[PDB]
């Protein structure tokens, strides 16, 4: 629960240090980027 | 602008916000603009 | 040029073909152009 709690709530950045907060929608814009694919590809199609 | 890049318009991205995005060109040609303009009133006077 | 980076030219790439490239920064003065014609057709006329 408490990985799946820090990782839903903060990224990465739990791991890495202290747990900074982050909305999902901006996580997962980070996480596109690192796939990638440019962040706005998410935004636009987030819904979907 | 260079901070930033652009696509689509602001109905689709749950969560937009309004702020302005400083364009470094536009100070760059109104001082441009500024230069013109004392040149052309300096111009007048003769 | 925004998008693309230069580098060389034409000979040495295999497989180059030609195509446009846009400058966002030239129609950005040459309405610039267009505004300091129209200063001075106007100046005429006086
Ligand atoms: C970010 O900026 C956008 C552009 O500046 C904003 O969009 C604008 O939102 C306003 C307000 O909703 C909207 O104003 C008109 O909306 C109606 C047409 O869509 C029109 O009927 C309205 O006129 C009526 O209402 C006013 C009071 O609200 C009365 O005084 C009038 O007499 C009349 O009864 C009003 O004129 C703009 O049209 C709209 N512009 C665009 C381009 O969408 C965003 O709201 C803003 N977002 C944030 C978060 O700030
Ligand atoms: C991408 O664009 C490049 C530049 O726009 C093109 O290069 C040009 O290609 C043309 C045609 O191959 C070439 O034209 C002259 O080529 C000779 C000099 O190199 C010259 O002798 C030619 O004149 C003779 O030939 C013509 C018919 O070809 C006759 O009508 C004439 O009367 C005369 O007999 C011709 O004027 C350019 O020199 C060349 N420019 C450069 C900078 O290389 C690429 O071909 C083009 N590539 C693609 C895939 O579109
Ligand atoms: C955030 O959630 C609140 C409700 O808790 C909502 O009113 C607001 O519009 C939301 N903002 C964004 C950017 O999603
Ligand atoms: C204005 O015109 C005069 C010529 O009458 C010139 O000597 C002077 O340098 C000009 N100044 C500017 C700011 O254009
Ligand atoms: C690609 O192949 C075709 C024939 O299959 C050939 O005519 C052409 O020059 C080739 N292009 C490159 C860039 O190798
Ligand atoms: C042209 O000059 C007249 C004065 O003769 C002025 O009233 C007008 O605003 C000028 N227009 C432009 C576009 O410079």
């Amino acid at each position: 629960s408490a990985l799946l709690a820090g990782t839903i709530t903060s990224g990465w950045t739990f791991g890495a240090g202290a747990a900074l907060q982050i909305p999902f929608a901006m996580q997962m814009a980070y996480r596109f980027n690192g796939i990638g694919v440019t962040q706005n590809v998410l935004y636009e199609n987030q819904k979907l | 602008t260079d901070n930033t890049f652009v696509s689509g318009n602001c109905d689709v991205v749950i969560g937009i916000v309004n702020n302005t995005v400083y364009d470094p060109l536009q100070p760059e040609l109104d001082s441009f603009k500024e230069e013109l303009d004392k040149y052309f009133k300096n111009h007048t006077s003769p």
